């Protein structure tokens, strides 16, 4: 904002990071019914962490709700919570569940059209 | 008797002495400036106050 | 003011 | 009504006037009348001063012993509340004696004695300051 | 604001006015001469009369009480109502009783300004 | 609910003589002191004798069988949880010129135990001092010891 | 009775002369710092590009820490049940190799040691209660132990043993085949830091801020830190110390990654910190940290302490985030803020939460206006909730937000007009004054059409809060009278009748004075009472303070109707008035124990604003300061030099010939002073009498006054030296023929030392 | 005897029961009851010490022979001042003789 | 000020509301630091102006009492075009007299 | 031993109780002095390094004070020394008089 | 009664190097009972000794005593210890385990 002597740690890390491989068709939310999908991000993370974190699961949720997300941002942002690989393999499994949901003509994920 | 369960005043029999006797007069030299004689410390009291 | 109370005291206004 | 309530809050009134200040007021207008009925000069021979300097107990003597033996017989039968009684109390500004269920423990915070401390401490300074002042003069 | 910091508000009251080398007769106590009522707060739920006596008394004769619980249960608010026998004695208990520790619980002291009975 | 009591409340008693959790009932009087005579306390228990206790170092004991407590823990369950205390308590007299002056004793008290303190193998009334002379023997519960006090001189 | 001598009726006696240490102007609060402990040490999840993690690490993760803590929290419900049921608690096998360093064997030594501490703690009662002249051997070991570090070191206390102990032995360096460990060695130079000459500060500084990158972060702050946390640092140490962490964590910009919650739980008590630089400085090394270390490392680090269960660090976690959401921007932070303040398990981070926004609206102040409307819908789910606690909370940030947003978003504060118009009336107690202060503050961002309405229903709570003793009731009403009964909506009339009188029945009174933020607080209302009712008002119900006995008083009421007169002007003092008034100024001017500008600049106000009202009493006035210049002590003869410096406008344009010939020959009288200060401000006020009346009839002729000056040249005192160089250079630019030009050069050969 | 009475009376003497005794007694029993009473039970030999000073210092000290926080103020001389003003005339005997008239201050008793 | 180089500029969009100068700091430039010739006046962010902020030193901090100049070297190399030159920090130098004199006396 | 050090010092500053002039080593002394108020620990520090390790000193100055019938030697002993010594002047006597290695027949006896 | 800084472990140096265990034990159970010991090896610890007192009493008046003991022809040279950080995690698994233990023993919940 003021300073100079300092980098942008955000591009840094959007440089040198290793990210996931579902991460480039760019994916809107109108298409998109979330409450169906809430109940599989509430188990996929609480499994992952052994308990359950609201807060890390309102996190994810409010930094979806938006109308195009950046999930290179999300994948960053989960980093720390996660354990880093955790946070690679949980995005490019839901983010391309997202794709699936939103070719979906009710917005909703295949594998709860089948289940 | 002596009535029992009564609170502990942490205090004892000897003398104490009450606390508006002590600190007034302070220092750790003798009043005679070492020695110097062309000062003026004849009494010990502003005349008139 | 002071000079007031200076005069009742030392006598009339 | 009006009546019963009138008790209730002038006694209420006297309380937080509480009683202590309103009887030494009672004894200082006494005090103040007997004096205006007399000369403007007291002598030392006025009776009043005599006798009271008589009664005045000073140390080291043994008529003391039968002295405080007469009014400590005397003043024994009397309709008094209690008054505390045990190991000395602290020493407050205005020398207040404890109520008579005060359970001995000293539960201050420490300020009475820190302020007699800083009044001690004052005159102490002031001795100090005056002779600098007239050293250099 | 939680209590102890009002606790801490009136010793600065104190040490403050010590500093500024104020007289005892325009102390802040002074404009309270006319009342002998002090107000402590933060008691434990457990205190009754017989403590709050045995431990106030220390400063004068102890007039009037007024513990004030809640009606429904009868149980202590935690807060208490005292009346001295001599204004005085507020001025002492005001300075040297604000901010004791009583279990754990630091209890807290100052005068009343107009009182209303209950 | 309850009443405006104006009877006492263990909270004033409970935060001064407060101690590891158990409140003490008997506390130290003013007259308290530590003795310059050198005491101490010869247990037997039937006439083989223990190791000694040399008692000179503190203004009190207390006996009782709650031992993380006091200091000589009586264990025989006769024994009351805080039963007795050796205390030394400097008390005038009048010397054969009746200059007046005073000397640290040794008393024992009764805290009101279930079956007693016995000096002398009497029960004493509780609460009260009583005072400890030369070559006396002490006797607490029903148990099986005994104390004899004496000191280095005697 | 030379044993009652040796008897003392009832140590160290250095105390007078050492600098105060911070861990004394502690409370029971703040003495929860030292009561912190180092965590052990924390994987950073951004190494290796984001590896997939070998596991066997000994190195903690959010997991980790997270299970800590619940179990801990389980840990207290416990122990309190029990407690129920029925610090110094012992500790286990692993707690004492949790705290213990390495290089040392255990050891009970005999399994009898072991059992004489079975004995020893059972029965301690004495078995026996165990000199003469003896020649002594003589020796060389007591010679040869030494404490001190050989070389050009700086002296090391005898506390801070504990952490540069290792630099006491001293063996040959390849022998410590760790470099590591010779590393750590030359970089407990911390000693030469911390305590040291200003030399070898500077060079210290300079080569560990060079040397950082090859040292590495770990062994710095492994010595750092402790040091930051020991119990007897005092102020400059710590103001060193943390200079130090801000140079470093400069230099390393990433490799902190690891250390940020390490250097968080040290610096964060800097934020509640009574020395304002203290605060400034730790607010400015965790804007640089969050910098350094980007938002995610942050975010996670810090999340599982709003669940923390001390107020302390909930509280001060709470402040470090505002700062962290300042240096990295409120957008980036704000689904991470929905988050907390919206979780609904605890009520902790619901507080939290809410108080993270009002220390965002205090610091970042005009910056939140973009954002406005998500914050105050991050809010207002806080109003209504039936924790009292979160409800207050939810209305001081609401307050907080409109102050930082004056007049402006009141269309964003639209939603939450109403919990509080409705809550004011059916809340009694504390909420009520947190909701007072909110719709206070709106009050202004309000159009006519809606503070009129609010106003007068307000207005009537007020005027029953005027009697209420608690301090913050009295400190919030004094804040919203200023606001409510100051706007352009009322009329004078409705004051002037029922706010004034309890008004100052209740609110001037001493302990206002004596409390400091009070003070200022009671000033401004009652100017701004003032500025709608008119002056005359406010003076006549204030004027015979200024001869009250508290001195702190006088000068609170001296603040006000100068501060009054400055802005409106004398016009409306009658003469009734104007007499109280310049007898109350001249009183308060002679009574004072102080040293304050306060009653100096009370005077030159009131003065210059009656103006010319103000000729029939110039002889009071000069009769006065003539007669306390000549006194005893040099406090007033110096305030009554300063008096004529300021009121030098008025004695000449009503033309004192006498009186002003007067005090020009009077002061050039004195200005043979040997108190630099009181000859400074004759200096002064001769200056101010020359600027008014001329150089060309000064009645001390400038040819007179100029001699007289040149020896006082060389007087070395500053207020001296600052006036009289400034008289002379008024005389050299505008008299400067009045002189010769051998004393010219005489006073260019003395202004050639003023240089210094 | 008074700290004895002092004991028997569970009492604390008062500064009253010493203003008689406070300048007497030769400690001079004030000193009992300084600031620095504590750090002065630490000075042993001082009367040595102040005598062997001639060898440390050029001046020489009438007053070798004493210490002021140890032995007390042995000396009062403070009606000395007050009986010579009154025996050389008093304040007005002696101010004719100076030029307190051409001061033309109001009256003798602040001048300083 | 171009003699320390530790300090920072607020460096956001100008305003309206002239600036103001303390009386240690009063009659200087605001970068180039001198003495001299002062052309333009001082305008500065709303932001550093808002607020607590406002008839402040821009340099110094405390009551201001003067308008704030650019000398005429600043006007026409065209310094004076950057928004609002409010040094935002505190520096090393105000916090470390103030610890060395609070040690001191 | 910081009682002993302030007793110490407190001595050593009754000289220069007047400040004249009075000039560099002096000033250098009044430096000293006041230093070693400001930090304790470190001078007892070097005072017992000196008790310990120092066994060769600096030159003395001598002169002599006139009394006019004899003469007064007068020695001038540089400052550090001087603390060292000082403090140990009063602790020998502190502890010589605890264990009373003085009898009573030698006599400037603190007493009388 | 006690100042916070007063601790139940104490950091001891100038010790006679390979001092005797034994003594080690007596001569600081001349206070009360020592929960532990640990003496230094490495040679830069050589001398040194950290000591774990289980009773804050005994630790405190230990050092309030001994500090400035003379034994072995040098003074005991004595200092509380700041257990300021940690030095290893703290075992979640077993630790749940013997909470586990507690509550499963206890019936809270
Ligand atoms: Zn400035
Ligand atoms: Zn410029
Ligand atoms: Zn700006």
């Amino acid at each position: 904002e003021q300073d100079n002597r300092f980098s942008n740690k955000q591009k840094k890390l959007l440089k040198q990071l290793k990210f996931a491989e579902c991460l480039e068709k760019k994916v809107d939310m109108s298409k998109v019914n979330l409450e169906v999908i809430k109940p599989w991000i509430t188990k996929r993370v609480t499994e992952i962490l052994g308990f359950e974190d609201d807060v890390v699961i309102e996190f994810i949720f409010n930094q979806l709700e938006v109308k195009n997300p950046d999930s290179k941002m999300m994948q960053i942002n989960l980093t720390g919570f996660l354990n880093g690989k955790n946070a690679r393999e949980f995005m490019g499994e839901l983010w391309p569940l997202l794709l699936s949901a939103q070719e979906n003509i009710a917005g909703i994920p295949s594998a709860f059209l089948e289940l | 008797v002596i009535a029992l369960g009564v609170p502990n005043p942490r205090t004892s029999n000897e003398v104490q002495y009450d606390q508006r006797l002590f600190n007034q007069s302070k220092g750790m030299d003798s009043g005679f400036a070492g020695g110097e004689d062309e000062i003026y410390n004849v009494y010990d009291q502003a005349w008139r106050g | 003011t002071q000079s007031e109370i200076r005069d009742i005291i030392l006598g009339m206004e | 009504k009006a009546e019963k309530d009138s008790e209730r809050d002038e006694l209420y009134a006297q309380w937080g006037k509480g009683l202590a200040q309103s009887r030494q007021q009672q004894q200082n207008v006494e005090d103040a009348m007997k004096e205006m009925q007399k000369p403007l000069a007291r002598y030392i021979d006025d009776e009043d001063l005599d006798r009271m300097l008589r009664e005045q107990e000073r140390e080291g003597d043994p008529m003391a012993n039968f002295i405080k033996k007469n009014k400590a017989k005397e003043n024994k039968n009397k309709k008094v509340r209690p008054r505390y009684s045990g190991p000395a109390p602290p020493p407050n500004r205005f020398n207040i004696w404890p109520g008579y269920r005060w359970d001995g423990v000293d539960r201050s915070n420490g300020f009475e004695q820190k302020r007699f401390a800083r009044l001690a401490s004052k005159k102490a300074v002031e001795e100090l300051a005056y002779k600098w002042s007239v050293e250099d003069m | 604001m939680n209590p102890l910091t009002k606790v801490k508000l009136i010793n600065e009251l104190n040490e403050r006015e010590v500093q500024l080398g104020v007289a005892d007769k325009v102390s802040w106590h002074s404009e309270y001469k006319d009342s002998a009522w002090i107000f402590l707060g933060g008691l434990p739920y457990e205190l009754t009369e017989g403590d709050i006596i045995c431990v106030f008394s220390q400063y004068g004769e102890i007039v009037n009480i007024n513990l004030v619980r809640d009606k429904k249960t009868g149980k202590s608010k935690g807060f208490c109502f005292l009346c001295y026998e001599d204004q005085r004695s507020t001025i002492l208990a005001v300075d040297n009783f604000n901010g004791i520790k009583i279990k754990g619980r630091t209890i807290r002291v100052d005068h009343v300004s107009n009182y209303r009975a209950p | 609910k309850e009443k405006p009591s104006f009877e006492l409340s263990g909270a004033l008693l409970e935060d001064t003589n407060t101690f590891r959790g158990v409140v003490i009932k008997y506390s130290e009087p003013p007259e308290a002191r530590i003795p310059k005579k050198r005491w101490r306390l010869y247990p037997f228990k039937n006439d083989e004798v223990l190791p000694v206790m040399y008692i000179h170092r503190q203004s009190a004991y207390l006996l009782g069988r709650h031992r993380r407590i006091a200091d000589i823990p009586i264990d025989h369950p006769s024994c009351s949880k805080q039963h007795a205390v050796f205390q030394y308590r400097l008390v005038e007299y009048t010397r054969a010129d009746g200059t007046v002056g005073r000397r640290v004793k040794p008393y024992i008290i009764d805290l009101g135990s279930g079956n007693g303190t016995f000096l002398n193998n009497k029960r004493i009334e509780p609460q009260r001092y009583y005072e400890l002379k030369e070559k006396d023997v002490l006797k607490f519960g029903f148990s099986s010891r005994e104390y004899v006090l004496l000191h280095e001189s005697s | 009775p030379v044993a009652l001598l040796n008897d003392i009726p009832q140590y160290d006696p250095f105390a007078e002369h050492r600098p105060p240490k911070i861990a004394d102007r502690e409370d029971e609060y703040k003495k929860h710092r030292r009561t912190m402990i180092i965590s052990p040490e924390r994987l950073d999840p951004f190494a290796d590009g984001g590896k997939t993690p070998d596991p066997k690490m000994n190195a903690r993760t959010y997991m980790d820490v997270m299970r800590e803590q619940h179990l801990t929290k389980e840990e207290r419900e416990i122990r309190q049940q029990l407690a129920e049921k029925a610090r110094n608690r012992p500790l286990s096998d692993e707690e004492l190799d949790a705290m213990f360093p390495e290089g040392y064997k255990v050891l009970p030594p005999p399994a009898g040691y072991v059992p004489i501490r079975t004995p020893a703690r059972k029965l301690t009662a004495t078995p026996t209660p165990l000199t003469g002249f003896h020649m002594q051997t003589e020796d060389r070991t007591m010679k040869s132990v030494n404490d001190q570090p050989s070389g050009n070191l700086p002296f090391l206390k005898p506390d801070d043993i504990q952490y540069f102990d290792k630099l006491l032995v001293d063996v040959d360096e390849s022998t410590l085949s760790p470099e590591e460990q010779k590393e750590r060695k030359i970089m407990k130079l911390l000693l030469k830091i911390k305590n040291g000459t200003p030399p070898m500060r500077k060079a210290a500084l300079r080569q560990i801020t060079d040397k950082a990158r090859e040292f590495g972060a770990g062994p710095l702050f492994n010595q750092i830190l402790p040091l930051l946390m020991s119990p007897t640092l005092e102020d400059q140490e710590r103001h060193l110390l943390v200079k130090v962490i801000d140079r470093i964590l400069y230099k390393l910009d990433d490799l902190v990654r690891p250390y940020v919650h390490k250097i968080l739980v040290v610096i964060e008590p800097l934020l509640i910190d009574e020395d304002y630089y203290a605060r400034v400085e730790g607010r400015e090394i965790i804007s640089n940290l969050a910098k350094a270390a980007g938002l995610a490392t942050m975010i996670s680090t810090m999340r599982p302490d709003i669940d923390n269960m001390d107020e302390y660090v909930r509280n001060t976690t709470a402040r470090a985030f505002a700062v962290v959401a300042s240096a990295l921007g409120i957008p980036s932070l704000l689904p991470f803020l929905k988050a907390v303040c919206k979780s609904k398990k605890s009520w902790q981070a619901r507080h939290t939460g809410i108080k993270i926004v009002q220390q965002i609206a205090i610091l970042m102040g005009c910056a939140i206006l973009p954002h406005l409307r998500s914050l105050v819908e991050i809010i207002e789910h806080g109003l209504v909730d039936e924790q009292q606690k979160v409800r207050t909370i939810s209305a001081l940030a609401i307050a907080a937000l409109a102050e930082a947003a004056t007049p402006y978003g009141i269309e964003s504060f639209d939603s939450v007009l109403k919990p509080l118009w409705k809550g004011i009336r059916q809340h009694r107690g504390k909420g009520l004054a947190a909701f007072l202060k909110a719709i206070g503050y709106l009050i202004p961002l309000m159009d006519a059409e809606y503070a009129n309405y609010y106003t007068r229903e307000v207005m009537l709570i007020l005027i029953r809060e005027f009697q209420s003793p608690d301090e913050e009731m009295k400190k919030i009403v004094l804040k919203v009278v200023k606001q409510c009964c100051g706007t352009d909506g009322v009329e004078a009339n409705y004051i002037k009748t029922e706010i004034l009188p309890p008004f100052f029945k209740h609110f001037w009174q001493h302990r206002m004075a004596l409390d400091r933020r009070n003070y200022r607080q009671l000033v401004d209302t009652t100017v701004e009472l003032a500025n709608k009712v008119g002056a005359a008002e406010i003076i006549s119900r204030i004027v015979d303070d200024l001869k009250d006995e508290a001195e702190q008083y006088r000068k609170m009421v001296m603040e006000t109707i100068e501060k009054i007169m400055g802005n409106l002007g004398a016009a409306d003092i009658d003469h009734k008035l104007e007499e109280q008034l310049i007898d109350g100024i001249l009183y308060a001017f002679q009574e004072q124990t102080t040293e304050d500008s306060v009653m100096l600049n009370g005077f030159g106000t009131v003065v210059n604003a009656l103006g010319k009202r103000v000729k029939p009493y110039l002889p009071q006035i000069c009769g006065t300061v003539l007669w306390r210049l000549n006194n005893k002590s040099a406090k007033v003869r110096q305030q009554a030099a300063d008096l004529i410096s300021r009121t030098a406008v008025v004695m000449k344009t009503c033309q004192e010939e006498k009186l002003m010939g007067h005090l020009g020959v009077v002061l050039y009288e004195y200005l043979g002073e040997e108190y630099p200060e009181v000859l400074g401000s004759i200096l002064g006020a001769l200056k101010a009498i020359v600027n008014v009346i001329g150089m060309h009839k000064m009645t001390p002729p400038i040819k007179d006054l100029l001699p007289r000056l040149t020896p006082i040249l060389k007087n070395r005192h500053e207020k001296v030296q600052e006036n009289c160089i400034d008289l002379v250079g008024r005389i050299a630019d505008r008299g400067a023929e009045y002189v010769s030009a051998r004393e010219w050069m005489r006073i260019c050969f003395e202004l050639l030392e003023l240089l210094k | 005897l008074k700290r004895q009475e002092a004991i028997a009376q569970n009492r604390r003497l008062t500064l009253e029961d010493l203003e008689d005794s406070w300048d007497r007694g030769i400690p001079r029993i004030n000193t009992l009851f300084q600031k620095d009473r504590h750090t002065l039970a630490y000075d042993k030999g001082w009367r040595v010490r102040t005598d062997f000073k001639q060898y440390q210092v050029l001046k020489q000290n009438p007053f070798w022979w004493t210490h002021q926080r140890h032995d007390g103020k042995l000396w009062n001389l403070n009606n000395y001042r007050t009986d010579m003003i009154q025996a050389l005339g008093g304040v007005e005997g002696i101010l004719e003789h100076t030029l307190f008239k051409g001061t033309y201050f109001p009256t003798w008793e602040g001048l300083f | 000020a171009k003699h320390h180089p530790d300090l920072i500029f607020c460096r956001k969009q100008a305003g309206v509301a002239i600036g103001r100068l303390c009386e240690k700091c009063d009659g200087k430039c605001v970068i180039c630091d001198s003495y001299v010739r002062p052309c333009t006046l001082v305008r500065i962010c709303d932001e550093c102006n808002y607020g607590s902020y406002q008839g402040r030193c821009v340099i110094c901090g405390g009551p201001g009492v003067s308008d704030a100049y650019y000398c005429k070297e600043c006007t026409i190399q065209e310094k004076d075009r950057d928004g609002c030159p409010k040094i935002v920090n505190l520096g090393s130098s105000k916090t470390d007299l103030f610890y060395e004199r609070k040690k001191y006396g | 031993d910081t009682k002993l050090l302030i007793l110490a010092l407190e001595r050593l500053k009754e000289a220069y109780s007047v400040k004249s002039r009075l000039n560099q080593s002096q000033r250098e002394e009044l430096g000293l002095i006041e230093q070693a108020y400001d930090n304790p620990h470190e001078a007892l520090s070097r005072i017992k390094r000196h008790l310990l390790t120092q066994r060769a000193f600096k030159e003395v100055g001598i002169e002599f004070m006139d009394l006019y019938s004899h003469l007064v030697p007068v020695y001038d002993v540089e400052p550090l020394e001087k603390i060292t010594d000082a403090y140990l002047d009063q602790y020998l006597w502190y502890e010589a008089d605890k264990r009373r290695l003085f009898p009573p027949w030698i006599k400037p006896a603190d007493t009388e | 009664r006690l100042p916070p800084e007063v601790n139940r472990i104490l950091y001891i140096r100038n010790l006679p190097y390979k001092i005797t265990a034994e003594e080690m034990y007596d001569i600081f159970g001349k206070y009360g009972p020592i929960r532990q010991i640990r003496v230094g090896n490495t040679p830069e610890t050589r001398g040194t000794a950290y000591v774990v007192y289980e009773d804050i009493f005994d630790a405190k008046n230990a050092c309030d005593h001994l500090s400035g003991f003379n034994v072995c022809n040098r003074y005991l040279v004595v200092l509380y210890y700041n257990a300021n950080r940690a030095f290893q995690k703290m075992d979640t698994k077993k630790k749940e385990e013997q909470l586990k233990l507690l509550k499963e023993k206890y019936g809270i919940n």
